[PDB]
């Protein structure tokens, strides 16, 4: 009952268990990505999410949480503040954070710095509307490591 | 080529959202993740 209507699965011991275990530091991190996309927010995923997004290692040991945000993060018309890496020119290793914004080149001519054909822009809006399907519905994310 | 139906695939995602289908648009995102994985 730290949130609401939340959904958490932790991957070490019991929520119990941490209440008896100190630690050096504790990290929260947090997000919004789609209802679907949540099963990506575990140890051994791979996806557009897990590849490119946000990592979590094959041994990780935390708790995930996430619960549905539509009432907050969808608006009418569209929600264009959320976005999303869709190309990439690895994965990302586990705990990594990538904020650029290269156009990415798909092809063999260079794009000089402007979106165009086989030129991408590399972020993508989720552009979240209350009348998606809940798969599709925003889901605001905590991950504690 | 991969150029080139990636091109259109992705034109069709940008279509999608201006179109007002951002529910489509998505899915068709995630084809594009799909595709660019493989080799």
């Amino acid at each position: 009952n730290f949130a609401p209507f939340s959904a958490f699965k932790c991957y070490g011991v019991s929520p119990t268990k941490l209440n008896d275990l100190c630690f050096t530091n504790v990290y929260a991190d947090s997000f919004v990505i789609r209802g679907n996309e949540v099963s990506q927010i575990a140890p051994g995923q791979t996806g557009n999410i897990a590849d490119y997004n946000y990592k979590l290692p094959d041994d990780f040991t935390g708790c995930v949480i996430a619960w549905n945000s539509n009432k907050l993060d969808s608006k009418v018309g569209g929600n264009y503040n959320y976005r999303y890496r869709l190309f990439r020119k690895s994965n990302l290793k586990p705990f990594e954070r990538d904020i650029s914004t290269e156009i990415y080149q798909a092809g063999n001519k260079p794009c000089n710095g402007v979106a165009g054909v086989n030129c991408y822009f590399p972020l993508q809006s989720y552009g979240f509307r209350p009348t998606y399907g809940v798969g599709h519905q925003p889901y605001r994310v905590v991950v504690l490591s | 080529d991969k150029l080139w139906i990636l091109q259109k695939i992705y034109e069709i995602m940008v279509r999608l959202d201006e179109e007002g289908h951002g529910e489509a648009s998505l899915m068709v995102s995630d084809l594009i993740y799909e595709f660019m994985k493989r080799d």
